This record gives structure tokens, C-alpha cells and sequence, in this order.
């Protein structure tokens, strides 16, 4: 029933899917046996979406596994909720990209997508009717971006009506971990952008910046930044699993959300984030849910909004509320704010329906917006390959296994020629 | 930020009125391991969402047909 | 009569017409499951004898009364008058699953203990104090002022409520779902004070 | 021996056929299971068939293709009343696109719509037309919509039939790619439907705000309202009264041409159950607070615009004599005006059964109703409106490879833009004097 | 052939008018003997007074 | 001080809905305060209108500003704490020896402070005699018991109050009559027993056994048919507000006592249109039906059947003139004079035509039943 099938690869993908099969599990009431121990008969109208019944009764998600190295599938194996992966569902090689585009994209990837790919087909045609894929993976690391970008091709040129979804962790310099990243985060997104329908890019530092301000979390770890990208997930697919008022499912998003074919980069950012010891003295009402989902510093990119206008954003309601504040808050904050959105588009802001909120929670909402602001992230990139490119350091690993400065050429040229159509629209009117 | 720093672990009471001490002590309250628990596992579900009331209401279309008035039943004459 | 292997020649005729219209993807337990769900409309959980022979009928499994007494009466082991189509379901699920050493069918053939409500109960009651368990049982005892041994369902409210307990509605409902099984609108303190104590 | 046939396609024409079938029902009594209890004429006729021995089935039909708001109708307390095979499902939503539901999904559908229908208008015998609840803002909704309207067309041909759309909002929607699929179904409609009315959710929003004193309104509260007015107008073909209105009056009517059959409605009285009883709710008031401009359901303000055809249908224990006295004083009022062309301009009728009322609703238990549609020139201002937004958008080709890609000809923009401002400027000219 | 039906239904509602005058009269008596009984008691026990 | 909050429930007329409000009680002063669960506005606030405390229970009727209002349940802990503890019930049984006892038994069951909240009188067959008293079997007292109880009327009763299962033993006394008149000269079997087989009344010894008793008795699947005749009888009602005042007693004694033999009486309640058609013999006649007719349906009223030689004129003799305050003048000595207080609430009722008076204590007894 319209269900969708989950590809995780790389190490963040590994550790990100990891944590987002464990809240999905949670909301669906899956324990980590797989026996349904569930409460409420919704809980069962559409888990054929994200799980596969197995005979004897027990349910295994649909997600394929990458890596080329065994380092993170044995720990998250023998970590909880890792008995729900099926066994078959786990390839990996045994040498590495370290950190190498081209050794995860030509010579070692090239070579082991052959097994995956049979995994992927096997999997999709097994159940009824596809609605898309979802892809969780890295664009600074070597396995995550080549591989990944790789089957992205290959994939779309076997199913080319279905959508397609990445959650994409660009890299940010402030969290300055790789020194190879401008070369290989340039490569991925000059790939991605003539495959992929919706891209939502994801920073570590905005992640970090949320724990330590909102939360109020005097120290973090991977474990809450995997929780809160993994809540971001479940939200967009709220109305494709339960009952609402206004269904709204992938297909729906990218109508609304997406004016032209090559404007399809999206920033996220979830709501109500509330600390521990602060939730009791504030009250859940759609006024202050609408005002913290707008706020620029709630969102999981660096860019600051306010230093562009949204073309269009969407917000997916979830929980029992009355419509008339929904459409009129909308209408409030884009009208306060008209410098804010660009004109030659009215009412650019869509909203949804789900009545059934996440578990210990009354109300919730997940914003997806497109705008102009994520310039910076390609703009800032690019400044950093053209001062490491201009030497030609750190070239000879590529040049070395059958690249070629060619495509690095193009691949910085289309990208900076996307930078200049994106903001284009920002200074255009009527 | 310099946190961490001039309190070490302890258990139960206000600590030493220094930096971040408000917060985590309603943290360590409600869970015993009021910071990143060391490498007693530490379960992200409390940390970021929070307080859990656990509650699955109707969908408002199972809504029309039920309704139900008391006085109509009365004999009346 | 019908007490020999008649009895159950009519679970396989019954199991086959479950398995044709069975949908792809599903096991048969869900199959029957929908059909007894459709039939009832108080949604309680529990049905009569004039239900249960409705739904076996949409199968196309129809035969006469004195067969159809008797695979209510087999389940029906209390002899309430009341089945749980969620014991029936469960059993002809493990039927249709197959037999096979190496794996388990799981599955269900009794409602389980509900589990986590109850272990927060106990988790709170801890807090009060060293009495608090008493006047758990003290409050029954009170509030059942007549010495019946059962309370209905706004009486089993206000023992909650009156030590201190908001639980919602949805944790009500849990709770009373297994304790009151096959609904004869009144629950056994005994029992539930049994449970949450310990062993 | 009169029935109609109501199509529910779309996911705001099934959440209000919800509505409409519960009102339905309870007004005649009949429990959801579908045994009426009784206790016998055939008023129910026109919306239920008996089946031979007991329970009585509607003559509905509903259409989508997310099987998300079908499955919880198939589910909800509703179960056994509509016919298992009358709900028809599909399989992908057309999310939020024209062409979609035009061209490409939407054409495996309509084959077994298509033969659903012949087989409920083969078992009635009185059939006197068709009344039709979709969305126009969303994608299943218009295509669909309109490729039915095209097929009933060519199929029936001269049987009346009747549309309540849901036109998007000046300022509060939801979509934002609303207007292309608006002005396309605008076209597919304006040729192949007899009677249209609007019926936004702004107006209706203010509506229950200012006369139930909620903060907090809901699509149910709309919903009941619209059935509401729904039963009000189809009153008097199945109740007996005074003066007895049917369809083929309606249009005879309210249609002075062929292109012009454009209405929106009002309804009155809407008030809780606290300040009806200290209120007068006399015959002479209500008919005024029809005619008051914030009481209609359609965001437009008639005193910009004139007056072509007025109905009013009556319910309750109103007198003839006194419709003639306040309809006296309506004409002699200075701030309503009619045309010149038309010095008769009101059709009235009167049904002797009091409203019904749903428990658990904000309506109060009252005496006397009347439900208006009327025909004016001023609704002119919501296709300029709709006009303004399309070409301010169109310019720069926004979201056009959405419906390029599937199939849709670029060339039907234009003459969809063509036929809206044909017309515009036919309401613009119907209005001068002579 | 369902004229019938018509004919019997105006035959009952015409008989429960005729039987409810017959009814309503029988009662109306005992409002005036009633009447009658209370008011000469009135004038017995004012003049005791 | 502290405060008493419950939730009642009153049906309007013109309006269908039916309404709800708190109805809080100030038991410091006595004041009364309502508030409403919808909207959100107070209704009437901070009034006295002298409302007792004995009155206040779960399924009361109260009557205030002339909207009546029915208490459905209590609305917090602390207001239900206090009211639980007066739920008992037990079952008081009246045996056909001291049938001329009846008024005294009953108005010193009244001033121990326990209520009554139902009664009827009955004449227990062969065969479910035989059934009831059925853990007795092989004690030589059980046939006797059983022959005992056919002989001829009984009344039965379910007394609610505090401690009310061994308060009512207490009194009851030991028992043995014989041993009671050296032991508790002042108790029921004290004063109206005669021998151990013989004596005075029954009561209920467990819980088990009040269930036992109580739906063998006043439950809807009961095989005691009201045993009652038709003939030579009038009917006379005791007023709700006599009951409140508690001398229901003092009334059934007195008509005892002047010759008059009763044959029935049971515990009703009605509502508005059923109270309107009792006095559709006074609808529009003289004595202003719209107070007298409103009045009877406000709390709980006996039902009365009266059977003598001339029923209808001689009881009519010794109720007196329906206003009491007239009757107090002249007939000094009469049922309305004594116990009646103005003209609505004039005491008893007793009809006051020859030959109307089968229907009227048919309509009790086999209409009403
Ligand atoms: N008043 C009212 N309007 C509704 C309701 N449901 C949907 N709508 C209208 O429908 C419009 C959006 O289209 P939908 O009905 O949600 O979807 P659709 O028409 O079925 O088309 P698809 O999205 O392709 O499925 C909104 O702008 C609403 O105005 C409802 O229950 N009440
Ligand atoms: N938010 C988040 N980021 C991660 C996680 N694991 C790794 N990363 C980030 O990913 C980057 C390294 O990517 P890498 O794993 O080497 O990519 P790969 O080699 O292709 O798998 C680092 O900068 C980390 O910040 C995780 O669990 N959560
Ligand atoms: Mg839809």
C-alpha cells in the first residue's frame, strides 16, 4: 500500500537508520523481538509501510545496509534493536574508502554494487505498490558519498517515476573533522542534483547548537543527534501511515514545494523542542508551536533565513487541534513577515492534518522549507575547493585510480552555476 | 563553555550552585545519570523529547455517527 | 452430537475458506480477525452465539445449530455465554503458520499482562511510603462497602484516583481490558492488588 | 418514485457526504445498521431503496484514490449502511495535481464509476438528476470531478445536474499550486454543469464564529452545516407542504442563461442553544438576516453587485401570508437592489416538517428556517480574484513541468484563461440597464 | 393498490375523534360534580365558622 | 471552612438538552454557589436557602429557585470520603404478628436516624417462603418458619445509613423476645413480641445475606405479586414533604387505629406528566392543579389502599377539609388539621367521589405497578 523501502549507507546512514528504526518501532509498538505488543488497533491499518510480515508472525523492516567496511554493522548488530535487520539484508566489503570519493564511486564501489543491487530489486518488486525511496548517508566521508551517490544513479535509471528522498549531512567548516572534505562534498552534490526529487541537508553544528541552547543538555552525543534527525524523518511520512484531515504524502510535498526542477535543496527543523526541566511551566498551544518552527535558530542548517526569502515551506501538523488557528496563524506569520517571502508567488505555505501525534506527545510539527538561504552552504564549499584546487594538494589519490581534473572542472562549474540561478530568484520581481 | 569542569560526579542534592547545576538535577531526578553516563546505559527518549503523557485519541471521523441525547428517551405523556 | 473428530473436520473446513480469502501479505489470523470486528457494534470485545454464527456465515462456512453449539461451546470454556474473538483468531493464526522445528510461531492464545502500566504503578506507589501498598488495599475495601469481592467501573476510578493516580483514559482502558476479560462490567480487586504487590 | 443521486468524490466531498448521510439517516429515522425500527410512508425514498426484507441502502456512490479516508468509512460506525462495493478506492493519490487525475490515473476509475452508476440508475425508475460534492483546490478532486461531468454528459444527457463546490479562499487555503487546478475545473465546469454553488470555508468559518460564539471550529462543524443546507433544499421532494418546489423549478427559476447559472447560498436561522429562547425568532427576522450580507457562505459582498433570481424555501410552521409581507419589505428596502429586467425575482417554497436536529451539535432545537440561493452579478469578484493570482504566478512558468510532464498540453492554460475571461466579461455586460 | 392503505389509515384517525369526544365528555361530568361537592362544603364550613 | 462539591443534573422544558453544574455547599453558613461545567460562567453565587445536611446524597432530589435538581455523583476525594461511608444497606422484614404495629415500628426506625429509601408490602406464597429461609433445611425451626410466614401480610424494607447492618440489630434487640424484656426492655421485640417464633420483626446478619435478600425482594425479576383488592377501597397518598418531615409513622398508625383496614401501600416516585394525569380529575377544577400537581412529584410519597364498610365518605369523614388551616378551627381532631400546614401541602390525599374510587387505587397498584 503505496510503502516505501530504506537505504542506509556509510557510517552516518548505519547510525542515523539505526536510531530512526527504533522510534518507528517505538511509535508502531514493535518490540525489539518483532512481536507486535501494540495498543490501539491504528497501530496495525498500515504497517506494511515500513515492515515485512515473515511467517510465524514477526515483522522485519525493509532496509538495506551499506558499508565497505565491517567496523559499524557488527556493533550495531549486537546493539539494541539489531535483531530486526535480516541477516541477508547486511553487504559489506572488506578494504575501506578512507575517505577517498573515487575509491568508493569507481573501483571498489563499482565492483560490489553488483550485490546490492540484486537486494534492492529483490526487495522492491516484492511488495505491491512503491511509493519512493529514502536515503540516509554522509556527502564528507569516502564510502557514504561515492558509494551512495552511485546507487542514486543506478536505481533511477531503473525506476524513474518513483520519488526519491536523501537526508544528506553536508559538512560544515566549523566542526573541522576531515581535511579531504571540499573535494568529495563538491563531487556528491554535483551528482545529486539530476537524480534526486528532494534533498533536506543536515549540519553537525546546528545539531550541536539546538542540544546545547534548546535542550539545555550540558553535553551531548551522537545518541541525541541521531534522536532528533530520526524525528525529523518520521514527521514527513506522518499522513502517509494514519488517519487525518488534510493526508498530504511524498508526491504532494514536492508539487507544492518545488517551482523549478533544479530548486529542490530543503532545510528542516522540528517542534516542540523543550527541555528537561522546563516542559511543565509552558503550554502546548498552536500559537507558540507555529512561533518556535519559524524561529532561525530551530532549524538543522547553519544558514541563517533571514538573510534570504523562502520561496515556499510546508509544515505537517500532527495531533488534534482545530483547522481555523492552523490557516490562520499561516496567514499571520506571512503577513508579519512579507519581507520574508518572495512575491511572485501567493500563499506559499502549505499545512496538514495527522491525528495521531507521536507517542507522549499532544502535538507536533515538522517544517520543510525552500529557500534561498542555502546558498551559503554551496557558496562557503566552493570558496574552500577553489583555494585547495588552485594548488592541486591533495590531488594525486584521485588522479591516481582513474579520475581526472576534467570532471572536478565541471563538477565545481555546475554547482557554482547552481549557486547563481538559486539566489537569482531572491533579487527578482514581477 | 566550560562546563563539566568544577563538578565531578555526585548523587542527590543541589551540588555547587555553579554553571549549568539547575538544570541537570532535575535530569539526574528523574534519571539516575544526570551527565553522559560513561563508556547504566543512557536512553535518548527522555533526554530530547521529554516528560511522555501516553495517549492515542480517536480520528474525528469516527466521530459523525456517535452522539447521543439523554432527554429524548423520556415518556413524555 | 458431534463430541468425536466432527468437531474438528469443521476447523478445517472453516481454516480453508479463511486461507482463500486471505490477502496476500497477511497471515490468517487478520483474515478473521476483520470479520468479527465487522459484526459487533458496541465494539466491547467480546460476542454472542447469534454474532458468532453472523460472521462464520460471510465466510460461506454455514451449518446447522447443533454443529455451530458446539465450536462455541469447545472455545468456550468458562461457559459464560461470551467469546474473545482475539483467543480465536490467534488459534487458527498458529494453525495456518505450519509446523517447523527451527522457528516459533509465536503468536497469541491468552491476553497478556498489559506490562508497563503496571510497573509504573508499583514504581509510584514506592514513593508514598512504607504503607502505601495498605492503603491501596485500603481503599478498595472502603470504597466497597457492601463486601462483594468485585467493583464496577466508576468505582474502580475513584480507588484510583483517590490515591492519587491521574492515569488517562487510554491507560484505563489497558488496564480494565485484561483484569474484566470477558466484560461482565465488574473487576476482581483481589486479583489486581495481587499483581501490582508482586510475587 | 423521485430519487437523486449523490456523487462523492474527493476528499472534502466524502468528509462532507459524511456529514450529509448521518443527517440523512437520523431524519428519517433509520439506525445505522440500516433496520428501521419505525413505529408508514415512503418519504425515504428518494435517498434510501429498501431491500426486499429489512434494511435500506443508499443510492451513494464515493470515488478517491488514497484508500486513507474510504478505509475509515469501511471501518467507523457506518460499516454495514453503504454498499461494500459502492465505495470505490484507488490505489496512488493524485497529490495535488490536475493532470494527474485527468489523464493518466484517473482514467482506470471511471470505467467501473461509470458502471456502478448505470446499475443504481437501472434499479430507480423516477431518477431526476444528479447532485455532485467534490474539491476544486486539490488534484483527485477537480480531474476527477471533471472527467465524470464530461462522460454523464454524453452518457444521460439531459438529466439536471447539480454541484456544490469548494472554491479556494481569497486569503486562507492551504495549497499553493490552487489556482491552476481551480481555473482548469472552472472550464471543464462552466460547460457541462446546470447549477453550481459556492461554498468556500472562510465565510463559513466567520459564520459559526460569530453566531455559536466558537473560538474553535472545525471541518465537522462545516461539514454539518453544509448538510444542513443540503436537506433544507431537498426538503420539499420528499416532505409534504403548502407550496412544493422541485429541481426542474430550481433552474426554471434561477437561470436566466445559459452561461449564467452561477449561485451561492445563505442560511438562517444559525444560533446556539443559549440565546435562542430569549429571541424572538420571528418570520419577519429571519428572512432579514438572510439577506444579511456576513450571513452567506460564500466570501462575497452582494451590495458591490445586483440581483438576478432569489429562492427561498421555507421550513416549519411558516404562513403564506406572512412570507408575502416580509418579502414586501425586502423589495422595499433601498440597500437591495435588482435588476431591471427582472421585476419578479423570487421563487418560494414551503415544507410543513421542522428542522432536524443532531445531538451533540451547536445548533439549537428551533421552529422555522429558510434556506436562500441566490443568482447575483457580484460574484464576478471572486473569478477576478482567481484571475489576479493565475497570471501574477504564470508569468515566470512556475510549477508548469509538474503537469507538462504527465501529459497535460501547455496550450490548455490559455484557454482556460480564455473561457474565465469570456466570462468575466458576460457577468460584466448582463448587468448595465437598458 | 395502495389506495387501500390510504382508506383504512383515514378510517382510524376518524374513529379516534369519534371515540375521544365520548371519552371527553364522560370525564367532563366529574369535573362538574366535583365542583358542585367542594362548593357546598365551602358554604357549610364558613358558616360553622 | 470546608466545602461539599457535587455534580448535579437538571432537565429543561423548553430547551431539551439537559444541563449540569457543581452546586457547591458551604457547610460553614450554609450557602449554596453553582457553577457550570460548559462556558465557563458562574450561576448563581454565594446565596443561602437553607438546605439541610441529611438531605445530600447520591440520586437526591432538591428543589431550588423553583429549577429542581437531581445530585448524579460526587465531584472530588475529599466530598466523596465523606458520603461513603453512609451507603449500607440492610434488609428489615415486618412479620405478620405485629401487623397492627406498623406505624409505631416504623417512626422509631425514623428517629434512630436510618433511612428508608424503599418499602412495599407483600404476601409471601407457599413455595417462595419455602425457597427463602433456605440454609435452615433440617432445623425443626425452619417448617415451622416457613408455615409462619404464608399466614398473611409482611412488610419489607431496605434501611440505608451508617453502620446501618448491625445499627439496625441493636435495636431490633436479642433474638429471643422472651430473654429481651429483662435484658433491653426498650427495643422492638421488647415492646411487640410475644414467643421466639412469634417474634416481633427480621433483620439482615451479613452483607451477603443483604445481597441475598434485597434483589429477592425489591428487584425487577421478583416473583411477589402485590397482593391488593379492588373493591370497597379508596386510595390515600402521604405527601413527599410528610415523609421529609418524618411522620409517615404517625399517619399510618392513626389511620390504623380508627378501624380502617389497609391493604397495601408501596413507595413510589414520579415525574411531572405522570403526577399531571393523577390529578386529571382536578385539571382545571377548583383547587388550583398546577402547585398541587408540581408539588407531588418532588421527592419520594407513599401510596396508600384503604378498604372499610363505606370507604369513600367515612375516611373523607377523618381526613377533614382540605385546607388545614380551616380544619384547625373546626374539626380539631382530624388527619389534615393535625399534620397538614397550608393548602398545597395539606398532609394526605384521599379522593373524594363514591364511585371513582376503583380506578384510583387501580392506577397505583395496576397501572403504576
Ligand atoms: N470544508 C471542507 N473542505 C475540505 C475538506 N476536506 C478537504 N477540503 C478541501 O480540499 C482542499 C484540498 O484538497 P483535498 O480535498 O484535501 O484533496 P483532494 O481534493 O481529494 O485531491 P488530492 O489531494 O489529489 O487527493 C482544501 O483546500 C479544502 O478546502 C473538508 O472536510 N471540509
Ligand atoms: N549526526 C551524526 N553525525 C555523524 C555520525 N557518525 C558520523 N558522523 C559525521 O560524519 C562525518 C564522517 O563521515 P564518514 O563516516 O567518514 O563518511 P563515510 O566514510 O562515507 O562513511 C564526521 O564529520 C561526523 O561528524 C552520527 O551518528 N551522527
Ligand atoms: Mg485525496
Amino acid at each position: 500500500m503505496r510503502e516505501i523501502v530504506h537505504i542506509q549507507g556509510g557510517q552516518c546512514g548505519n547510525q542515523i537508520g539505526a536510531k530512526f528504526w527504533e522510534v518507528i518501532s517505538d511509535e508502531h509498538g514493535i518490540d525489539p523481538t518483532g512481536t507486535y505488543h501494540g495498543d490501539s488497533d491504528l497501530q496495525l491499518e498500515r504497517i506494511n509501510v515500513y515492515y515485512n510480515e515473515a511467517t510465524g508472525g514477526r515483522y522485519v523492516p525493509r532496509a538495506i545496509l551499506m558499508d565497505l567496511e565491517p567496523g559499524t554493522m557488527d556493533s550495531v548488530r549486537a546493539g539494541p534493536f539489531g535483531q530486526l535487520f535480516r541477516p541477508d539484508n547486511f553487504v559489506f566489503g572488506q578494504t575501506g574508502a578512507g575517505n577517498n570519493w573515487a575509491k568508493g564511486h569507481y573501483t571498489e564501489g563499482a565492483e560490489l554494487i553488483d550485490s546490492v543491487l540484486d537486494v534492492v530489486r529483490k526487495e522492491a518488486e516484492g511488495c505491491d505498490c512503491l511509493q519512493g525511496f529514502q536515503i540516509t548517508h554522509s556527502l564528507g566521508g569516502g564510502t557514504g558519498s561515492g558509494m551512495g551517490t552511485l546507487l542514486i544513479s543506478k536505481v533511477r535509471e531503473e525506476y524513474p517515476d518513483r520519488i526519491m528522498e536523501t537526508f544528506s549531512v553536508v559538512p560544515s567548516p566549523k566542526v573541522s573533522d576531515t581535511v579531504v572534505e571540499p573535494y568529495n562534498a563538491t563531487l556528491s552534490v554535483h551528482q545529486l542534483v539530476e537524480n534526486a526529487d528532494e534533498c533536506m541537508v543536515i549540519d553537525n553544528e546546528a545539531l550541536y547548537d539546538i542540544c546545547f541552547r534548546t535542550l539545555k543538555l550540558t553535553t551531548p552525543t551522537y545518541g541525541d543527534l541521531n534522536h532528533l534527525v530520526s524525528a525529523a524523518m518520521s514527521g514527513v511520512t506522518c499522513c502517509l501511515r494514519f488517519p487525518g484531515q488534510l493526508n498530504s504524502d511524498l508526491r504532494k510535498l514536492a508539487v507544492n514545494l518545488i517551482p523549478f526542477p533544479r530548486l529542490h535543496f530543503f532545510m528542516i527543523g522540528f517542534a516542540p523542542l523543550t527541555s528537561r526541566g522546563s516542559q511543565q511551566y509552558r503550554a502546548l498551544t498552536v500559537p507558540e508551536l507555529t512561533q518556535q518552527m519559524f524561529d532561525a535558530k530551530n532549524m538543522m542548517c547553519a544558514a541563517d533565513p533571514r538573510h534570504g526569502r523562502y520561496l515556499t515551506a510546508s509544515a505537517l501538523f500532527r495531533g488534534r487541534m482545530s483547522t481555523k488557528e492552523v490557516d490562520e496563524q499561516m496567514l499571520n506569520v506571512q503577513n508579519k513577515n512579507s519581507s520574508y517571502f518572495v512575491e511572485w508567488i501567493p500563499n506559499n505555505i502549505k499545512s496538514s492534518i495527522c491525528d495521531i501525534p507521536p507517542k507522549g506527545l499532544k502535538m507536533a510539527v515538522t517544517f520543510v522549507g525552500n529557500s534561498t538561504a542555502i546558498q551559503e552552504m554551496f557558496k562557503r564549499v566552493a570558496e574552500q575547493f577553489t583555494a585547495m584546487f588552485r594548488r592541486k594538494a591533495f590531488l594525486h589519490w584521485y588522479t591516481g585510480e582513474g579520475m581526472d581534473e576534467m570532471e572536478f572542472t565541471e563538477a565545481e562549474s555546475n554547482m557554482n552555476d547552481l549557486v547563481s540561478e538559486y539566489q537569482q530568484y531572491q533579487d527578482a520581481t514581477a | 563553555t566550560t562546563l563539566e569542569s568544577y563538578n565531578k560526579q555526585l548523587q542527590k542534592g543541589q551540588g555547587t550552585l555553579i554553571g549549568n547545576w539547575w538544570e541537570e538535577r532535575e535530569l539526574r531526578d528523574v534519571t539516575g545519570i544526570g551527565r553522559s553516563a560513561h563508556n547504566s546505559v543512557n536512553d535518548t527518549n527522555e533526554r530530547t523529547m521529554g516528560k511522555k503523557f501516553n495517549h492515542i485519541p480517536n480520528t474525528t471521523n469516527s466521530e459523525y455517527g456517535k452522539g447521543f441525547n439523554k432527554a429524548d428517551q423520556l415518556p413524555r405523556t | 452430537y458431534v463430541s468425536p473428530e466432527r468437531l474438528n473436520d469443521l476447523e478445517l473446513i472453516l481454516y480453508e475458506k479463511i486461507r482463500q480469502k486471505t490477502l496476500p501479505g497477511e497471515d490468517e489470523g487478520r483474515t478473521v480477525y476483520r470479520a468479527f470486528k465487522y459484526f459487533d457494534i458496541a465494539e466491547k470485545g467480546v460476542i454472542d452465539i447469534s454474532q458468532f454464527k453472523a460472521a462464520l456465515e460471510k465466510f460461506g462456512c454455514v451449518f446447522d445449530d447443533k454443529e455451530i453449539h458446539a465450536l462455541f461451546s469447545k472455545f468456550d470454556v468458562n461457559r459464560s455465554g461470551k467469546i474473545c474473538y482475539d483467543e480465536f483468531c490467534g488459534n487458527f493464526a498458529r494453525l495456518g503458520s505450519g509446523n517447523n522445528p527451527n522457528v516459533n510461531p509465536v503468536f497469541k492464545l491468552a491476553r497478556e499482562v498489559p506490562s508497563p502500566i503496571i510497573n509504573k504503578l508499583n514504581a509510584d506507589l514506592k514513593k508514598q511510603g512504607p504503607f502505601a501498598f495498605r492503603s491501596l488495599s485500603k481503599a478498595c475495601q472502603k470504597a466497597d462497602t457492601f463486601l462483594n469481592g468485585s467493583l464496577s467501573h466508576d468505582e474502580f476510578k475513584w480507588v484510583i484516583k483517590e490515591i492519587g493516580f491521574s492515569l488517562t483514559k487510554t491507560e484505563f482502558d489497558n488496564l480494565f481490558k485484561f483484569f474484566d476479560k470477558n466484560y461482565e462490567g465488574k473487576v476482581i480487586y483481589s486479583v489486581f492488588i495481587d499483581l501490582v504487590r508482586g510475587q | 418514485m423521485r430519487e437523486v443521486i449523490s456523487i462523492h468524490v474527493g476528499q472534502g466531498g466524502i468528509q462532507v457526504g459524511n456529514a450529509c448521510w448521518e443527517l440523512f439517516c437520523l431524519e428519517h429515522g433509520i439506525q445505522p445498521d440500516g433496520q428501521m425500527p419505525s413505529d408508514g410512508d415512503d418519504a425515504f425514498n428518494t435517498f434510501f431503496s429498501e431491500t426486499g426484507a429489512g434494511k435500506h441502502v443508499p443510492r451513494a456512490v464515493f470515488l478517491d484514490l488514497e484508500p486513507t479516508v474510504i478505509d475509515e468509512v469501511r471501518t467507523g460506525t457506518y460499516r454495514q449502511l453503504f454498499h461494500p462495493e459502492q465505495l470505490i478506492s484507488g490505489k496512488e493519490d493524485a497529490a495535488n495535481n490536475f493532470a494527474r487525475g485527468h489523464y493518466t490515473i484517473g482514467k482506470e476509475i471511471v470505467d467501473l464509476c461509470l458502471d456502478r452508476i448505470r446499475k443504481l440508475a437501472d434499479n430507480c425508475t423516477g431518477l431526476q438528476g444528479f447532485l455532485v460534492f467534490n474539491s476544486v483546490g486539490g488534484g483527485t478532486g477537480s480531474g476527477l470531478g471533471s472527467l465524470l461531468l464530461e462522460r454523464l454528459s454524453v452518457d444521460y444527457g439531459k438529466k439536471s445536474k447539480l454541484g456544490f463546490t469548494i472554491y479556494p479562499s481569497p486569503q486562507v487555503s492551504t495549497a499553493v499550486v490552487e489556482p491552476y487546478n481551480s481555473i482548469l475545473s472552472t472550464h471543464s465546469l462552466l460547460e457541462h454543469t446546470d447549477v453550481a454553488v459556492m461554498l468556500d470555508n472562510e465565510a463559513i468559518y466567520d459564520i459559526c464564529r460569530r453566531n455559536l460564539d466558537i473560538e474553535r471550529p472545525t471541518y465537522t462543524n462545516l461539514n454539518r452545516l453544509i448538510a444542513q443546507v443540503i436537506s433544507s433544499l431537498t426538503a420539499s421532494l420528499r416532505f409534504d407542504g403548502a407550496l412544493n418546489v422541485d429541481i426542474t423549478e430550481f433552474q426554471t427559476n434561477l437561470v436566466p442563461y445559459p452561461r449564467i447559472h452561477f449561485m451561492l447560498s445563505s442560511y438562517a436561522p444559525i444560533i446556539s442553544a443559549e440565546k435562542a429562547y430569549h429571541e424572538q425568532l420571528s418570520v419577519a427576522e429571519i428572512t432579514n438576516s438572510a439577506f444579511e450580507p456576513a450571513n452567506m457562505m460564500a466570501k462575497c459582498d452582494p451590495r458591490h453587485g445586483k440581483y438576478m433570481a432569489c429562492s427561498m424555501m421555507y421550513r416549519g410552521d411558516v404562513v403564506p401570508k406572512d412570507v408575502n409581507a416580509s418579502i414586501a419589505t425586502i423589495k422595499t428596502k433601498r440597500t437591495i437592489q435588482f435588476v431591471d429586467w427582472c421585476p419578479t425575482g423570487f421563487k418560494v417554497g414551503i415544507n410543513y416538517q421542522p428542522p432536524t436536529v443532531v445531538p451533540g451539535g451547536d445548533l439549537a432545537k428551533v421552529m422555522r428556517a429558510v434556506c436562500m440561493i441566490s443568482n447575483s452579478t457580484a460574484i464576478a469578484e471572486v473569478f477576478s480574484r482567481l484571475d489576479h493570482k493565475f497570471d501574477l504566478m504564470y508569468a515566470k512558468r512556475a510549477f508548469v513541468h509538474w503537469y507538462v510532464g504527465e501529459g497535460m498540453e501547455e496550450g490548455e492554460f490559455s484557454e482556460a484563461r480564455e473561457d474565465l475571461a469570456a466570462l468575466e466579461k458576460d457577468y460584466e455586460e448582463v448587468g448595465i440597464e437598458t | 393498490n395502495r389506495g387501500k392503505a390510504v382508506n383504512e389509515g383515514n378510517y382510524i384517525k376518524q374513529r379516534l375523534a369519534e371515540l375521544r369526544v365520548r371519552s371527553q365528555r364522560a370525564l367532563n361530568e366529574r369535573r362538574q360534580k366535583l365542583a358542585t361537592l367542594l362548593g357546598r362544603e365551602h358554604e357549610q364550613y364558613k358558616q360553622e365558622i | 471552612d470546608i466545602r461539599y462539591i457535587f455534580i448535579v443534573e437538571w432537565f429543561d422544558t423548553a430547551a431539551s438538552l439537559i444541563r449540569t453544574y457543581y452546586l457547591t455547599y458551604f457547610t460553614q453558613d450554609k450557602t449554596i454557589e453553582m457553577y457550570d461545567l460548559k462556558n465557563k460562567k458562574v450561576f448563581l453565587k454565594r446565596c443561602e436557602y437553607a438546605i439541610k445536611d441529611s438531605d445530600l446524597y447520591i440520586g437526591s432530589i432538591l428543589n431550588v429557585y423553583s429549577r429542581q435538581l437531581k445530585i448524579v455523583d460526587f465531584a472530588d476525594v475529599f466530598t466523596r470520603s465523606k458520603f461513603q461511608n453512609i451507603k449500607e444497606k440492610t434488609f428489615a422484614m415486618i412479620k405478620p404478628d405485629a401487623y397492627i404495629h406498623i406505624g409505631k415500628i416504623i417512626s422509631i426506625i425514623e428517629r434512630s436516624g436510618l433511612q428508608i429509601s424503599n418499602l412495599k408490602m407483600t404476601k409471601m406464597s407457599q413455595e417462595d417462603a419455602r425457597e427463602f429461609y433456605g440454609e435452615h433445611k433440617g432445623k425443626p425451626f425452619y417448617d415451622g418458619l416457613v408455615n409462619f410466614m404464608s399466614s398473611d401480610l409482611i412488610v419489607g424494607m431496605e434501611l440505608v445509613g451508617d453502620n446501618a447492618i448491625k445499627r439496625w440489630r441493636e435495636l431490633l434487640g436479642p433474638t429471643n423476645t422472651l430473654v429481651a424484656r429483662e435484658q433491653a426492655p426498650n427495643s422492638i421485640r421488647g415492646l411487640f413480641g410475644t414467643d421466639g417464633t412469634r417474634n416481633a420483626c427480621h433483620g439482615s446478619d451479613s452483607p451477603g445475606s443483604a445481597f441475598r435478600e434485597l434483589n429477592f425482594f425489591f428487584a425487577k425479576t421478583s416473583k411477589l405479586k402485590t397482593q391488593a383488592f379492588f373493591n370497597q377501597c379508596t386510595c390515600c397518598v402521604i405527601k413527599p414533604h410528610i415523609v421529609k418531615q418524618n411522620q409517615v409513622g404517625e399517619v399510618i398508625d392513626m389511620i390504623l387505629s380508627e378501624g380502617f383496614e389497609i391493604s397495601a401501600l408501596q413507595t413510589f416516585f414520579l415525574d411531572r406528566p405522570t403526577a399531571e394525569e393523577f390529578y386529571e380529575v382536578y385539571k382545571g377544577v377548583l383547587p388550583e392543579f398546577n402547585a398541587i400537581a408540581e408539588h407531588l412529584t418532588s421527592g419520594m410519597c407513599y401510596a396508600l389502599e384503604v378498604r372499610q364498610e363505606n370507604a369513600v365518605k367515612s375516611f373523607r369523614d377523618i381526613a377533614g377539609p382540605h385546607d388545614p388551616e380551616i380544619a384547625k378551627v373546626i374539626r380539631p381532631n382530624t388527619i389534615r388539621a393535625r399534620f397538614g400546614i397550608d393548602r398545597v401541602k395539606n398532609g394526605i390525599h384521599c379522593t373524594d367521589l363514591e364511585d371513582d374510587g376503583v380506578l384510583e387505587v387501580e392506577y397505583f397498584f395496576n397501572a403504576l405497578q
